[PDB]
């Protein structure tokens, strides 16, 4: 079983860490979801005429 | 050699432990059919439980294929 060849293990451990923990994560941060725009048509800080 | 020979019987025997996951997986995806036929509105929550059961079931199944290959090659 080549999986048990413990000599090239450091060749798999590092670039995974360089891919699972740095690169791919750095692409999810660049996938943002904005809150959808429903600005209410009812925003009027008004007041009765001067009386 | 008696060692190279016994490795074939030992690795062959430990593979029978996969028969447990063949049956356990059939029960999970069998109960998912029954459980979904009664409350189909929970389809997404039921399936979440099937995968958890499928994984934990097949987990015990691969522990056997572990020993099956631990004996055949790693020894």
């Amino acid at each position: 079983m080549p999986q048990l060849n413990t000599t090239v293990w450091p060749t798999m451990i590092t670039p995974m860490l360089l891919t699972l923990f740095l690169i791919t994560q750095l692409k999810m941060l660049n996938t943002n979801y904005h809150l959808p725009p429903s600005p209410k048509p009812m925003k009027m800080k008004n007041y009765n005429k001067p009386w | 050699d008696i060692d190279t020979a016994a490795k074939f019987i030992g690795a062959g025997a430990a593979t029978v432990g996969v028969a447990g996951s063949g049956a356990g997986i059939g029960t999970v995806f069998g109960s998912l059919i029954i459980g979904y036929a009664r409350n189909p509105s929970l389809k997404q929550q039921l399936f979440s439980y099937a995968i958890l059961g499928f994984a934990l079931s097949e987990a015990m199944g691969l522990f056997c294929l572990m020993v099956a290959f631990l004996i055949l090659f790693a020894m």
